[PDB]
């Protein structure tokens, strides 16, 4: 007997702007729900549940209900009930998940001089800081084309040790040394509902770092009064 | 190259560029290549000459990376406005501190 | 920065024209010659009445509102070391010069 | 550098890479005693998406802006099995970030 109800998430709204209440139910012997309901306080009916899933290899059936919501039907401030039924117990059993923020400051950091001495790979790494709620996604773009999620991690945010409200998190994306050497865009995309359009990219390359040699060439005359 | 702050009111221009050195491993070299080019014997503030002569020139690249300016743009004009007696009645008449950028 | 470099050829009697944008503006159109020694420019012909004093009476200029242009034309070319011409426009030459070409008299 | 400009308190990050065991631990020295467990947030260690059975961690300390200027240590040790002593060291300053030389030049004509 396990059911549980779960909300969407950020990383579906932006990615695929599919916003849908998911209630899954297992370990039940003979069937989970025969029937799945979605209801909320004003009593407002829900669309079909379908892609239900074969029985488990340890002797159980799973069972999965599907909620499609429109997008402000989870920022609007109300409940959602997984109408879900049973043989043993004769009565429908019931679970019901709802929703509840500052800014956040995104950071690129450069690779370490040690690993570039090793020329293996450079791990580059983007931090998110102080946001608030810990709803941010990271994706990392090249020359405009994004890579596959196989070869960046991004971290489950934590809360600040000093500022309970903010959280904060990072995202990791190694690169072979040598075209880091020759260079790419390199760009640390973030979404945070924080943001004014969902959006703050942070880029890197060779090109920028942390400068070695300058050479300023200041000048001075008499009648640039236009520059 | 890598310098989107050719602000012409500063001066500032520092472009960044990347030593594709001797062909060695990535022993490279970020250079921040300034040129400032100081009016210095223009005037305090930039619209008025009645201000004293302007002496010290205060540089930060992080307003330049685009306020009170040092020099004239060929594209903008500044302007002023002057009196006269000829007698009794004072006329404001206008005049343009920048000839051949906003001549009528 | 624009580099419109123009080859014509001129002798004694050959006249060579140089071709500069007018912007209308008819404040002032100048050639400047700039001068290797100083290191400087140095004006040959303006929309002032001035002209050099070697270069009396052998250079002209034409304006041409129809079609925007600036002419200046030399009727005679006495084997100057025919340096950089900067055609110009404004008071402050230095500054105001546009376009800048080099040719060769000689051939 | 964008962090130093806020004038209020940086984060110093430890980063470990390649330990095919997990459970690595990791600790904050300052020059001397250790400091609070608070002042430094430790993650979980996650398998790496480059190396197939190879492991990763990262670790933040946040300190004031001003401990920077006056020039601390703040050095990270970590301990894994894998190490030849079990247990290794690193350290960084701002002495660390500064060394370049300049290049300056001046006319006035
Ligand atoms: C002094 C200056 O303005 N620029 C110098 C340049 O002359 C020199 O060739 C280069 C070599 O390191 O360093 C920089
Ligand atoms: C700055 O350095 C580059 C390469 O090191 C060099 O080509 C350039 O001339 C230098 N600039 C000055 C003003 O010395």
């Amino acid at each position: 007997i396990r059911v549980f109800a779960i909300p969407p998430s950020f990383a579906s709204i932006f990615l695929t702007k599919s916003t849908k209440l998911t209630c899954l139910v297992t370990d039940l012997t003979t069937y989970d729900s025969v029937t799945i309901s979605w209801t909320r306080q004003n009593g407002e009916a829900v669309k079909t549940h379908t892609n239900i899933s074969e029985s488990h290899p340890n002797a159980t059936f799973s069972a999965v209900g599907e909620a499609s919501i429109c997008e402000d039907d989870w920022n609007s401030g109300e409940r959602f009930t997984c109408t879900v039924t049973h043989t043993d117990l004769p009565s429908p059993l019931k679970q019901t998940i709802s929703r509840p923020l500052h800014r956040p400051d995104v950071y690129l950091l450069p690779p370490a001089r040690e690993q570039l001495n090793l020329r293996e790979s450079a791990t580059i790494t983007c931090l998110v800081t102080g946001f608030s709620p810990a709803d941010v996604f990271v994706q990392w773009m090249q020359r405009g084309q994004p890579l596959s999620p196989e070869k960046y991690v991004t971290s489950a945010p934590m809360p600040e040790p000093q500022a309970p409200g903010r959280y904060f998190a990072h995202s990791i994306l190694t690169v072979s040394e040598e075209e880091w050497n020759t260079g790419e865009t390199y760009t640390c995309v973030v979404a945070h509902e924080a943001l004014p359009n969902r959006v703050t990219e942070r880029t890197v390359d060779k090109s920028t770092g942390k400068p070695t040699l300058y050479n300023v060439s200041l000048v001075m005359s008499d009648t640039a009064g236009t520059c | 190259r890598i310098v989107l702050v050719d602000n012409k009111c500063k001066c500032a221009r520092i472009t960044s560029r990347i030593i594709r050195s001797s062909e060695d491993p990535n022993e490279d070299i970020v250079e921040r290549n300034i040129r400032i080019i100081v009016p210095l014997n223009n005037r305090e503030n930039i619209s008025d000459p009645t201000s004293p002569l302007r002496t010290r020139f205060v540089y930060h690249l992080s307003d330049l990376c685009k306020e009170t300016c040092y020099t004239y743009d060929r594209n903008k004009c500044y302007t002023a406005v002057v009196p006269l007696v000829y007698g009794g009645e004072t006329k404001m008449v206008e005049t343009a501190l920048t000839p051949d950028a906003c001549y009528p | 920065r624009i580099l419109p470099e123009v080859k014509v050829e001129g002798e004694l009697g050959g006249s060579v024209t140089i071709k500069c944008p007018l912007p209308e503006m008819h404040v002032r159109i100048y050639l400047c010659r700039e001068m290797a020694g100083s290191g400087t420019c140095g004006t040959v012909v303006s929309t002032t009445n001035f002209i050099k004093a070697e270069y009396k009476g052998r250079v002209t200029l034409k304006q041409y509102p129809r079609k925007n242009l600036f002419l200046v034309e030399v009727t005679q070319l006495t084997e100057s070391d025919s340096g950089v011409y900067a055609c110009g426009a404004g008071m402050n030459t230095d500054r105001g010069k546009t376009q800048k070409v080099t040719l060769n008299v000689h051939s």
